[PDB]
């Protein structure tokens, strides 16, 4: 029932993705030299949170005083001193309650796999690509997929040539 | 716990905008305010026979006296109350 | 909160009252011993000023101890001799203002009683 | 359900993102010498958020008051000096309440992929481009997909021939 | 739903930036000489604030007062003196209270991309603008945006003779 | 929906303050020798404000007494000398309540590009203008929009040759 | 000497509800196999290590 909408879901967020890595790909690469698929790892857990934070009043200059009494005492008769000092201080804080709903269907982690053909010149020899070339694909390729590495994605791309 | 922390930002978020009184309700705070008086009164009697230091006989009659004030005040509306009630429910309509 | 501000002045006299006898059957009780000076409260001044005007520990858990939060100005009484121990207790004055006190402690006990008396006859019906 | 709408929401966005760079690479680079794809990591996240500031009152010259007492007592008999001084303080402080509902479909991090043509002069040979017209390549893209480093937005131009 | 309302007006915003620009771009640099897109930050964020100013009133110039009791006494018998003084004063303070509601659909942050054509003249030779000329396009360009620092607008104006 | 109307009163207002400035760049530079563009960040956020002000008592020359009790005792035996003065005093003071609502539509800032084009003469060469016209051009531009500094108001008008 | 201190705090405080998706994949096993090449020969060429 549900867990079928989600993996239609995944299926076309991977669909999206790989058309989208297939765009940039075919214009340089050709049309079918290149061939992609891609794996999501996605997020349909209902996470609710709230944060509060308060901001720090230890130092006297940043704190705000509602109401203060200092009572001081000195009777001095280092001899028969006697120092008496009672402090009372009622501070107001700064205050953040942030109330956070993450949405369902996010992505955790995305990987990539990605194969390239050979080049046949006109005489017909499958000459591979350069790593100039390659380094082009991989690049291109991490900025289709979104590749982030707080989400732990991984790309793979190789070049082989395609059988027949 | 997280239904908490949503009621106070609701609430200061009321706050910053801003920026039916009903008998059944006040018959309660009355009585919460009457059974308040009397467990202060009951808990400060309680300290003093314990040998508290800072608790003196004298306050603690005082507020025992008043405490029973405060009841007494709460009966005699009452009985008030229910004489009203068993008058007017006792109509022929 | 009527109950409480209509009996607030005589109740916090009459404890008054209390703290000044302690403090004079303290002077009383240090009557010889040598370098003692007798102390004594301004009655009508620190009456006044508590008519006029600690921090305990937030109990949020339901499971922590209560902990604790934790002021009259003490005048000397003038001597009325030199005595060599430096004791400046002079008993005839303590023993008067003794008396003194506790009758006025009695009188303070017969009028907030008067008063509980006829609120209650009040309310009695 | 929801996701389906989410995703449309995105899909519409990247093109207009794509589109936009387009419209000003075409000029100069030349109709169908430019490809470029977006895709766009979005908010969808409910978030709601109360704020409240304290203006600090420690200094003697910004503080506003109310009621102040200051009884002050020098018995001077240093000798047996006894000084004593109570004082009490009541303050009024500055407050600032805000309450904020941020959107929701947002955009958190845009990264895009732009592949540029070479130049084939009458003769036809496929002459790569320039430094310096990469460069204003890079800028215009830039520009039109609205290049941001707090958002951590990712840009890469790349020029090859396309294929046939 | 909403999204797709905040999409159109982001997109008419840009596109009337867009035509101011070009109608000052257009007399000078000449019809179809000029191409410029806009892309619009906007701000869909519903926001309420409440402010409250205390003015100081540490100064005794400038502090109002209502009531006052100040009890002097001086015992003198520095031998043996005995100042007393108990000073208090009930104040009242000057008060400011702000409410704001923040517009939905404000401009956070405005980049805008411009690109010029080359000058051909009667011979037809594509000869580039000048550097007094590339200034005056982009202070006409920053005051058609409406160009602020505050905002943190970005603007790039590059020469280049279009393509056929 | 209320975001078109607010962009409609934007645009009515640009266009009425280039009207004005061209009705008067019209005389002198003449008909179409003068181009000009309005654009104006306006202010659509709802505010309120009330404003208290006190008028200060603490000199003795201007402040209102209602009530004012002074006990002096001087007991003179310095010698034994024993002053005492208990001075209680109420006050009466001024007092402002302001209540404003500011208007929805204001305008924050206006910055206004105009252009003007050269002097043929009966011969037909392109002369530019000169610097005392340049200056009268821009102080009429300054008066047309309304041009203020609190605002931070910009104006900027070049010289240049209309294209055919 | 004599200090008595009472101090009360106001605490950072973050709470997160979470509800588990069902049907979430635990651990993944997967057994892939390949064929040998046979050249326009015939003869079954193994692969490579690269490949």
């Amino acid at each position: 029932d549900l867990n079928d909408a989600q993996l239609k879901f995944a299926n076309d967020v991977e669909s999206r993705i790989q058309r989208r890595i297939e765009a940039i790909l075919s214009p340089i690469v050709g049309n079918g030299n290149v061939h992609a698929q891609v794996t999501a790892q996605l997020d349909f857990a209902n996470k609710e949170q709230t944060e509060e934070h308060y901001s720090p009043n230890g130092d006297a200059s940043k704190a705000t005083l509602r109401s203060r009494q200092l009572n001081i005492s000195e009777q001095v008769g280092a001899g028969p001193r006697s120092t008496q000092r009672n402090e009372t201080s009622n501070y107001e804080v700064d205050r953040t309650i942030r109330h956070t709903k993450m949405n369902v269907g996010d992505i955790e982690r995305l990987s990539v796999a990605v194969v390239v053909n050979y080049k046949t010149l006109a005489d017909g020899k499958p000459l591979p690509l350069t790593a100039d070339q390659m380094k082009q694909i991989e690049d291109l390729t991490r900025e289709a997929m979104g590749f982030s590495d707080k989400r732990g994605d991984t790309l793979n791309v190789v070049n082989s040539p395609f059988s027949a | 716990a997280i239904q908490g922390i949503e009621g106070v930002i609701s609430q200061l978020q009321a706050t910053a905008m801003a920026a039916t009184v009903s008998f059944a309700g006040q018959l309660h705070a009355a009585l919460d305010r009457i059974s308040d008086r009397q467990a202060a009164a009951r808990v400060q009697a309680e300290k003093f026979t314990l040998g508290e230091p800072g608790i003196a006989l004298n306050d603690v009659m005082a507020d025992m006296q008043k405490a029973s004030v405060s009841m007494q005040m709460g009966i005699q509306v009452r009985n008030k109350l229910v004489a009203a009630y068993q008058e007017v429910m006792s109509m022929q309509v | 909160d009527r109950l409480d501000a209509a009996l607030r002045f005589q109740q916090e006299a009459l404890n008054l009252r209390a703290q000044r006898q302690e403090i004079l059957a303290a002077n009383i009780a240090n009557a010889d011993t040598p370098g003692y000076q007798a102390r004594d409260i301004d009655f009508a001044s620190e009456l006044k000023k508590v008519m006029v005007r600690g921090v305990a520990l937030t109990l949020t858990s339901s499971h922590h101890i209560p902990a604790q939060a934790v002021a009259v100005d003490l005048l000397y009484r003038v001597p009325d001799q030199p005595s060599l121990d430096g004791n400046t207790v002079d008993m005839d004055r303590e023993r008067t203002q003794f008396a003194d006190n506790s009758l006025k402690y009695q009188m303070g006990l017969t009028v907030l009683g008067s008063q509980l008396k006829g609120m209650m006859n009040v309310l009695q019906g």
